[PDB]
DNA sequence: CGCGGGAGCTATGACCATGATTACGAATTGC
DNA sequence: GAATAAGCAATTCGTAATCATGGTCATAGCTCCCGCG
């Protein structure tokens, strides 16, 4: 009987069960219940010593228990680490139990589900029916999830149903409040079990006079008195706020998949069920799969607080408490924690995602016509374009410029439309789905049908821009990568964090490896050194600049030096020189360098001048198993992002390689993490030395590094840094390169692994082909086992700010002369989301005016900082006395958190002023817009202080009064600060800060 | 003891000087949910909703703090019952007699203890459901707990599942201790010892620890 | 948060936190650990962390009267405060100088004897100490319930070395005179040099320490050395007339910024002869001060917490006298002996080569760690058989460079220390 | 050179003086201290202006 | 020397003297004033090394006694 | 010349400055005789008993009955 | 050598201030006269003192 | 003739205002 | 009723404690101006 896992999900309250939602093959959904058990892990003795006996016993073998305790030797009398392999039993517990030494608490109860039953979360099983006993139509019960879940079949697809939704309410005020705003539209985007996507709005006809209700229905709108007369096919439906609710209660009482909205559990489905529980009464139940228990939709607060400084309240999550097993998905949530983004709103999120290059057909004085293929832009952003454009109403040209979407075609390869634009002198233009050129509270003020026609087209572009979010993120293919990889439910992929994620396949691994580890003493926080970043050795490259990276470096340090909390031996700290240099000859003679690597680090105490960790690479490591677990992951979907055509699977290949990325660093993080299970402070100290020493390695290879007559030779011996190895260490190394290439290479910048490597060469297909020579060398001689760098691009005209800021244009290795470049931003004004646009934009102006007068190089450079200076201050003064850039060109944006050392905060104090003064309140983790507003009397500012106290929290019904102004002098001062570094020419632009704002600038020191 | 008019549900609420700051905002979320409040019939009669805005703030040190008063016959005192009926007052009474081995006694009543303060989170609830008012009292709830958290030293929560956000929910940080309710299962309000962790709290914030012994009723 | 468990913890935070001043470091951090999960778990707490305390005890102890007055009728215990380091034991179980809050090394019979005796009674806050001559003299017994000459004849019992603890029985309002202060001071028949008297009600806290004294100023001779151990000196300075003015510690000669031919602020006594507790104004630093003082008294010495060591040729009779054993000629018997002697032996289990070679010679910790870190070891078999130094910024230190001037006896007593390690325990 | 001899009386009794100053000095307290850094100025004001008479003339 | 106390009268004293020692040398820069302007050649380079060995021993004296914390 | 304001004010002005410079001279004449040198003070009592006797015929001149 | 010259200049300015008090004191007036009278034996007092310094021996 | 009351000057240590320096935390990003 | 959390490096911006420098103010020297017995 073959199934295909959706989602598994537990029983709260009476009887701890534990549910599976599944599909066949023909598309019946299949429900299997379990009984879910308190798991504990003890030893014989302890198993045959319980007191009361075991609900269930699972033999799981003779296996070791490490105590994974960090404790510094002065000396090499390190004792054994404590080794204890005895014989385990999984006790099964169905009521929580309190054992005394009982062992693997850290795992949760689903994964020792799923672990010691062979499930995989992410799998597809032939269910054995003679296991399976029915308790109602559609469910099933399981007492034996081992032999039931023993026939892995082959993945197949299934048919998922889909509930993607977004409300819209009447708001007077600022935000609706529930007790006295009602429902204006809800639009929903019922794709069911054949596969039928329907797009249909609800509009509330209490809004509407009965001429203008008879008006809607003779525009071809439906009217319906009861839930009993609703048809779903109908795009348009009126009806009274109460059936309106009703639908609600009964789409969301439904056993969809995944119910997916954006902001809507803090917002839409709160909001519906709270009119729902005022106007009738009535809530939206939630029944389980056996319909035992009952539960309502009850928007429940699940808060992240903080693992850094006083450990405050720093995320807030919006779940729904249901227990049918449908995936209530805040699309909200998932790209505050994968986005990185100014806003999180649906406008800012539709503004990143659907971006596309689209060139003019026909200039109108009025209509221009827009077309985007595969030709103007990436392959497959022209078909997501005209799939959101489907039941779009506003395109956003360029940046700035909001259009109305007048006539829209879709086409076979892309999209054709026509916009509500002004003439425009170029010819192909940024097209996006951002803000609108609407009033929100103004046109319900004068509310009528046109209105509420519009606002239904606006709240199902909202209900299918939550689909067109869904599938451009690969939402479901995300879920299905976090359940296989993880060992987690597919609700409970993305709502935790790191440690979470990792406990999966880590207690994976230590039932495999037969490890388990324990700890006696208190774990010990210091502080230690991370990666190693160069200072960039010029601020600006005329030539070309090689980049070559690590593939996965913190993780292969990991693998390769056998990283883990039981693979250390001990450390070996020392307070002095004399006994440093005895346990160096007693740690050459005593721990072997090919078995045991002994890894110099810097003190973990003032005292210490030494601190050596020892790690025996005899048996593999639990965290170098897991990190090749994550690896083999990442790795998989490296491959199908190269194997993607389309910009939609490349950019969902590309976030879960990223996401798996992220948490390969996190097994390091963890390591690094005091409370994690997984702390090793030595093991992530070690991490951060290794690294370190391969960053030294590569750079002083690469540092004075020449090609010459075909023969390359580094500057440095080819050796292992940490011990003898039977590679060669000769520099002299042959290449496969025509011998008339004569090139110098010199490291100029290395951020951790990524080291940058100038070529003395401008010519970008002769730095690809040297640079990809460069990275096989490197891959077969230089570096050993698992370590392998990967020459990423090649960075042309790289305007190094500082450590970690740098500008540049891209031409990577698959790229070539003919090829577009790309324009990375790192760290500068321009990814910075405290970073105004008018700073983006003017350092963006300046910085091309400032490439431009450079590569001119007719004319001094201090004649270069006064012109830059002058035309500075005319566009500074210019913008001080006009004014015609707006608010939306001076917001900045900061996440709110409660994590704060101090109580009176001034960012804290103005998010709670804002929280109490309006009905937008700001959760925890969400991002606010927030501006420096003055009255606009307040004259030029010399001498600024208090300048957090004159911050405004912006929203999108801020209106900049008369009496009011953006403060613009501490936009003026960053922006100037950002040039006069970029500038040099320190005494003139001393004199221009104190002439302008009349204190000294800060300069970067190199 | 001054006081405010409002559009219906009491008609009028008495307030002490110390619950003044927060006075207005009351008014304006209470003008909006009590219309649809007053609809279900709540556990207090509406004229006991604010008996505790009489009480002052200076005074008091420790919140104990509930979620909603009873389901049903709510006093408008939370953890108050002049019959001795409800099993939370119970084993709160249990506990002190545990800690001062005062164990005959008619009942307990945390009011009129100095420096405790007994709190209701939500402030009314539908006769016969727990947090059923939560809706109507979430933003009431965060003001006046959260004036109640700048003059009181520590506040004293009785659940884990009702009061796992509430340091979101109050943004100024206090003392809070997250305690067990006392219908909690598995006997976990009779294992613990808040009360106590109460008076240590109060002592390492030089404050006067709290007599329990005075809300004894004999 | 709310378990039995978590308010031991709050109420061992509260403890601790009642004694910050009299903590040492150990228990500041473990207060501080303490503060942050308590910060971690109940969100606000009223105490803070902590990172520099002032040890001082004069919440305890009444403002010092300086002039006669009348004594109240009552029972009266009067303690003789003598000239030493004040120390004081805190619950911490390591010792804590007033002043500086740094725990220093003590010998171990005497700790445990301390252990006992705050194993006997938990009320008593902390035990006052002197650090006068290399001997540990209880000042002090401060107990919220309890007298102190229970704790004077309990620590007795132990083998402490304990004051001659007086009660006499006062009926009328007697003026305290100078007089009376001598008869008291003669009665507490001590040759130990005590600067002031304390005395205590029966039922009564907050002790008032009497002081009679005059502020004088005598010339000052020379600066004098005198052996109060195997290698340790206390400092003394001596007048032009003869008279000896005794120094607490070598901190004490530093800190007055004492030199020759000048003079000094000493507290004259009926016998005894009293340096201040004051800070030089003579402006000139640490460091010149240490290297005019090792000039004028030798280059032998070297500063050795609050003592000056001396230095020499030192062979197996310094280890055996560090070891507190029987005297062995040659490497086997004393391996032999330390096998006959299982607590020896043990204590040099516990005890690493590095630190059994350093306490064996008498040197400091933190500048011979400073030494050891400047120069560069050639290393064979566990043995130093040639060393060069690296920095010569260490050597204008004086301690620094006499103790590098005894390496030579220090690499033959490591050697021997590091061949007793090797065939008794390999 | 009546002027020479008073000099070298000078400075032998400042030196003497200044000899009891390093004596003292060590001890002395803050007001005692101010006055003789007063006096000491007064005496950089009489060799400046002696040091002006034997340079200008 | 002998046992002495109270410093108030040695600083008495030693005030006492510094300020006839001001009185000396402004005298003898008042009368060095008075002879230079009768117009006789005066030739003072030693002169201006007692003048300077004489800066040098006060400001000796002076390092030791103004600076306090 | 009006009132004789100023020349009593330039002679008090004068007057001082020759107290001051006669005391300057018996100061460092006390110097010189502490330092040890033996020295002959005849023209100077000369001197002296010339300028004595001018100013007491100056005195007694000066009077104003 | 210096003393004697400075006591000739100091001879010639005490006749420069005699013969213009000659010169001016027809009439002085009875305040400043006894104000020039006392200063005069203050003066007597000063040079009475100087005697008694060369006279000592 | 000789010392006390008084008034003006000259620095001089100390207190405070202003502005530059630096630690310190948040916010972000790069890794 | 109750049932987690990746590290450090580096840069910039704002706030606040600390200190250099200068202005100012009480105060000690200090030195004459005048006076009265
Ligand atoms: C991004 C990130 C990185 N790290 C560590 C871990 C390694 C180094 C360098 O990793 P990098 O992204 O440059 O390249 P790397 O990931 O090593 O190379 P690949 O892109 O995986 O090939 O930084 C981390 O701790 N947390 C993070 O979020
Ligand atoms: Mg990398």
């Amino acid at each position: 009987m073959d199934v295909r896992c959706i989602n598994w999900f537990e029983s709260h309250g009476e009887n701890r069960f534990l549910y599976l939602k599944s599909r066949c093959r023909n598309g019946e959904t299949v429900f299997i219940r379990f009984p879910h058990y308190f798991y504990y892990v003890v030893t014989d003795e302890i198993y045959q010593s319980l007191s009361p006996p075991p609900f269930n016993a699972r033999p799981m073998g003779k296996m070791r228990t490490i105590d994974i305790d960090e404790t510094i030797s002065y000396n090499l009398d390190i004792k054994d680490r404590k080794c204890s392999v005895a014989d385990m039993w999984l006790i099964e517990e169905p009521k929580k139990r309190s054992i005394q030494n009982a062992t693997m608490d850290e795992f949760f109860n689903i994964s020792w589900f799923y672990i010691s039953n062979g499930i995989s979360p992410d799998g597809c099983y032939s269910l054995d029916e003679q296991y399976l006993t029915k308790i109602n139509n559609g469910c099933y019960h399981c007492d034996d999830p081992r032999n039931c879940f023993a026939k892995e079949i082959p993945r197949f697809d299934i048919p998922r149903s889909y509930l993607f939704l977004d409300i819209e309410c009447h708001f007077d005020k600022k935000f609706p409040s529930v007790f006295i705003n009602p429902i204006s539209h809800t639009s929903y985007c019922y794709i069911d079990l054949s596969g039928k996507r329907l797009l249909f709005t609800l509009i509330n006809e209490e809004m509407l006079t009965e001429q203008e209700i008879q008006e809607a229905v003779d525009r071809g709108c439906l009217r319906i008195q009861s839930l009993m007369e609703m048809d779903y096919e109908r795009e348009l439906v009126l009806c009274s706020e109460i059936v309106l609710l009703r639908i609600a209660k009964q789409l969301l009482e439904l056993t969809f998949d995944y119910v997916v909205t954006f902001n809507g559990h803090n917002f839409d489905l709160r909001y519906i069920t709270n009119r729902l529980e005022l106007l009738t009464g009535e809530k939206i139940i939630f029944r389980s799969p056996d319909k035992k228990e009952a539960v309502h939709l009850c928007i429940y607060e699940r808060n992240q607080s903080s693992h850094k400084g006083v450990c405050g309240m720093a995320n807030t999550t919006f779940h729904v408490n249901n227990n049918n097993g449908t995936i209530f998905f805040d699309l909200y949530s998932f790209i505050q924690k994968s986005e990185k983004l100014d806003s999180y709103k649906l406008d800012s999120i539709s503004k990143n995602a659907f971006s596309c290059m689209g060139k003019v057909l026909n200039r109108g004085v009025r209509e221009m016509t827009f077309i985007g293929d595969d030709t103007t832009d990436a392959k497959g952003k022209a078909d997501t374009f005209a799939k959101v454009l489907t039941t779009g109403n506003y395109v956003t040209v360029d940046e700035d410029i909001i259009c109305k979407v007048i006539r829209k075609d879709i086409l076979e390869n892309g999209f054709k439309v026509v916009l509500s634009c002004p003439t425009l002198p170029n010819d192909i233009y940024k097209l996006s789905f951002g803000k609108d050129d609407i009033d929100l509270a103004q046109m319900y003020k004068d509310y009528n049908l046109n209105i509420a026609l519009d606002m239904a087209r606006y709240c199902i572009h909202d209900a299918c821009l939550c689909q067109y979010l869904w599938e451009y993120y690969g939402v479901e293919t995300k879920t299905d990568a976090g359940a296989a990889t993880y060992v987690l439910p597919q609700s409970m992929v993305f709502e935790y964090r790191a440690s979470t994620i990792i406990k999966g396949p880590l207690l994976k691994l230590l039932l495999e490896t037969k490890t388990i580890l324990v700890r006696s003493e208190t774990k010990q926080k210091f502080p230690y050194e991370g990666g190693k970043v160069f200072a960039p050795k010029q601020k600006m490259f005329s030539n070309n600049v090689l980049i070559f990276d690590y593939n996965s470096l913190y993780p292969n340090v990991c693998i390769f030096g056998n990283l883990s909390p039981e693979t250390l031996v001990g450390v070996v700290v020392s307070t002095n020189r004399l006994e440093e240099e005895i346990n160096n000859q007693l740690l050459l003679q005593k721990y072997p360098p090919p078995r045991y690597i002994t890894v110099h680090c810097e003190p973990r105490l003032p005292n210490l001048i030494s601190e050596i960790a020892i790690f025996d690479r005899s048996i593999e490591g639990t965290i170098p198993r897991l990190l090749r677990t994550f690896l083999a992951e990442r790795a998989r979907y490296k491959k199908m992002l190269k194997q993607a055509t389309s910009s939609t699977e490349k950019a969902i290949y590309d976030s879960m390689q990223y996401t798996y990325k992220i948490v390969a660093n996190s097994v390091y993080g963890l390591m690094g993490f005091r409370n994690s299970a997984l702390y090793s402070y030595a093991s992530a100290k070690s991490c951060t030395s290794i690294g370190r020493r391969m960053i030294l390695y590569l750079e002083s290879v690469l540092n004075g590094a020449e090609l010459s007559n075909g023969m390359l030779r580094f500057a440095n011996t080819l050796s292992n840094p940490f011990y003898m190895d039977d590679r060669d260490i000769n520099p002299i190394v042959k290449t496969s390169l025509p011998i008339d290439y004569r090139f110098r290479f010199r490291s100029v910048y290395g951020d951790t692994d990524s080291v940058f490597t100038e070529i003395d060469s401008q010519d970008v297909d002769k730095s690809i082909e040297i640079a990809k020579e460069l990275e096989r060398l490197i891959n077969s001689r230089v570096l050993f086992n698992n370590f392998k760098i990967e020459f990423e691009a090649v960075y042309k005209n790289l305007i190094m700010q500082s450590k970690k800021k740098y500008t540049t244009m891209k031409y990577s290795a698959s790229s070539n002369s003919k090829s577009v470049p790309e324009r990375i931003n790192k760290g500068t004004s321009e990814t910075r989301r405290d970073v105004s646009k008018f700073h983006k934009n003017m350092i963006k102006t300046y910085k091309t005016r400032l490439s431009e007068m450079l590569s001119e190089g007719r004319m001094n450079s201090n004649q270069v900082c006064i012109d830059i200076l002058r035309s500075l201050e005319t566009d500074l003064r210019s913008e001080f006395d006009s004014r015609s850039s707006p608010l939306e060109l001076f917001m900045l944006s900061r996440m709110h958190h409660s994590n704060y050392k101090s109580a009176d905060n001034p960012n804290m104090y103005l998010v709670t002023e804002y929280n109490k003064n309006n009905p937008e309140t700001i959760e925890l983790g969400e991002r606010y817009y927030f501006a420096y507003i003055c009255p606009a009397n307040v004259p030029w500012t010399k001498k600024l202080v208090n300048i957090k106290t004159y911050e405004t929290i912006i929203d999108r019904s801020f209106k900049l009064g008369s009496n009011q102004r953006i403060f613009y002098e501490v936009y003026f001062k960053r922006l100037t600060s950002e040039i006069v570094n970029l500038l040099d020419n320190k005494v003139l632009c001393i004199s221009f800060f104190q002439r302008m704002f009349g204190s000294r600038p800060t300069f970067y020191e190199a | 003891m001054n006081s405010v008019t409002i559009s219906h549900a009491p008609y009028t609420i008495t307030y002490h000087d110390d619950w003044e700051p927060v006075m207005s905002q009351l008014v304006e979320f209470y003008n909006e949910v009590a219309s649809w409040l007053l609809r279900d019939e709540t556990s207090p009669i509406p004229d006991k909703f604010f008996i505790q805005l009489k009480q002052p703030l200076r005074n008091k040190r420790v919140c104990v703090c509930g979620i909603d008063p009873y389901p049903k016959d709510g006093t408008g005192v939370p953890f108050e019952s002049p019959n001795f009926t409800k099993k939370s007052i119970k084993e709160i009474a249990s506990s002190i007699s545990r800690l001062t081995g005062v164990i005959d006694y008619k009942g307990y009543n945390l009011n009129i203890i100095d420096g405790v303060i007994p709190w209701n989170y939500y402030l009314s609830c539908k006769l016969g459901e727990t947090k059923s008012h939560a809706i109507y009292w979430d933003k009431i709830s965060k003001l006046l707990l959260q004036h109640i958290t700048k003059h009181v030293s520590v506040l004293y929560c009785l659940g884990k599942t009702d009061f796992s956000n509430i340091r979101a929910k109050l943004e100024s940080p206090v003392t809070t201790i997250v305690g067990y309710h006392p219908a909690a299962r598995d006997h976990q309000f009779e294992k613990d010892r808040s009360f106590e962790i109460i008076n240590v709290l109060l002592e390492l914030d030089n404050k006067t620890p709290i007599n329990w012994a005075q809300g004894f009723i004999y | 948060m709310t378990s039995s468990a978590d308010l031991t913890n709050l109420k061992e935070l509260l403890s601790l936190y009642k004694s910050l001043r009299f903590s040492d470091s150990v228990a500041i951090e473990k207060y501080n650990s303490l503060v942050e999960w308590g910060t971690s778990t109940y969100w606000k707490i009223g105490v803070q962390k902590v990172t520099n305390v002032e040890t001082s005890i004069s919440d305890y102890y009444d403002e010092v009267k300086n002039k006669p007055f009348n004594i109240d009728p009552g029972y009266y215990i009067f303690l003789p405060v003598y000239f030493g380091s004040v120390f004081i034991y805190s619950k911490g179980k390591n010792m804590v100088e007033l002043g500086s809050g740094n725990s220093f090394q003590i010998p171990d019979e005497i700790r445990s004897a301390c252990n006992k005796v705050l194993d006997s009674d938990n009320g008593i806050d902390f035990l006052r100490f002197v650090l006068l001559n290399n001997r540990w003299i209880m000042e002090d017994a401060i107990s919220k319930y309890q007298s102190p000459v229970n704790i004077f004849k309990l620590a007795s019992e132990y083998g402490l070395n304990i004051p001659n603890y007086l009660e006499i029985e006062i009926e009328e309002d007697t003026l305290f005179d100078d007089e009376l202060y001598s008869i008291m001071e003669r009665s507490f028949d001590d040759t130990f040099p005590k600067i002031s008297i304390s005395y205590i009600k029966l039922g009564e806290l907050k002790r008032q320490v009497v002081d009679f004294f005059k502020f004088s100023f005598m010339y000052i001779e020379s600066i004098k050395v005198d052996r109060i151990g195997d290698n340790i000196f206390i400092p003394s300075v001596i007048t032009k007339s003869g008279k000896k003015i005794l120094v607490k510690d070598v901190d004490h000669l530093i800190r007055s910024k004492v030199r020759e031919h000048t003079f000094v602020k000493v507290k004259k006594k009926n016998t005894f002869s009293i340096l201040y507790d004051y800070d030089g104004n003579g402006t000139e630093t640490r460091g010149e001060v240490i290297k005019r003082i090792i000039d004028t008294i030798g280059r032998d010495y070297y500063v050795n917490g609050k003592y000056f060591s001396k230095v020499g040729i030192a062979g197996l009779k310094q280890l055996t006298n560090k070891l507190d054993i029987n005297e062995c000629a040659t490497v086997d018997e004393l391996v032999d002996e330390i096998n006959k002697s299982g607590t020896v032996k043990r204590k040099i289990k516990n005890q690493s080569v590095f630190d059994l070679s350093r306490e064996c010679l008498g040197y400091p910790e933190a500048d011979f760690i400073t030494l050891v870190n400047n120069m560069r070891f050639k290393i064979e078999n566990c043995k130093v058989v040639n060393f060069n130094i690296e920095n010569t910024n260490c050597l204008n230190n004086p301690s620094i460079e006499t103790i590098y001037g005894n390496f030579n006896q220090f690499v033959s007593i490591f050697n021997t220390v590091t061949d007793v390690k090797k065939r008794l325990f390999e | 050179s009546d002027l020479k001899v008073a000099t070298d009386n000078i400075v032998k009794d400042l030196k003497k003086i200044i000899t009891r100053i390093s004596a003292v000095s060590t001890v002395l307290e803050d007001v005692q201290a101010a006055g003789i850094s007063r006096q000491f100025t007064s005496m950089t004001k009489a060799i400046t202006t002696l040091s002006d008479l034997v340079t200008e003339g």
